[PDB]
RNA sequence: AUUAAUAA
RNA sequence: UAUUAAU
């Protein structure tokens, strides 16, 4: 019933660093198929990117 | 003892949110190529 | 008062 | 310490 999205800021400032363990974090918390998801597909390849 | 360093790190937030209110409310129009604070006194190198 | 630059 | 530049 609800999905998640990345959101872009050109305010913000972060290290590298937060992106590439968040990218692990991902696979870790969510769920990306089968009988729901709890991602649209932009925010998947984002995190398979990272 | 710390009044110099004190005074340019409060210039800095200062600064800080002065760049982030510019970008928000007119995004696009200044790009910010250089901060200095040496105290009470703020220079800004920018592109308009 | 506080940091520097020369002179001694 | 002496002078001066700055804060």
């Amino acid at each position: 019933q609800i999905i998640l999205d990345l959101k872009i800021d050109p305010g913000e400032r972060m290290d590298p660093a937060v992106r590439m363990v968040a990218g692990v974090v991902g696979h870790l918390l969510f769920t990306a198929g089968g009988r729901f998801t709890n991602l649209t597909q932009n925010m998947a390849r984002q995190l398979d990117i990272a | 003892n710390s009044t110099l360093i004190a005074n340019s790190m409060h210039n800095m937030a200062i600064g800080t949110l002065m760049q982030r209110e510019v970008g928000r409310e007119q995004p696009g129009v200044l790009t910010f190529l250089s901060e200095q604070y040496v105290g009470d006194d703020t220079l800004f190198y920018t592109k308009l």
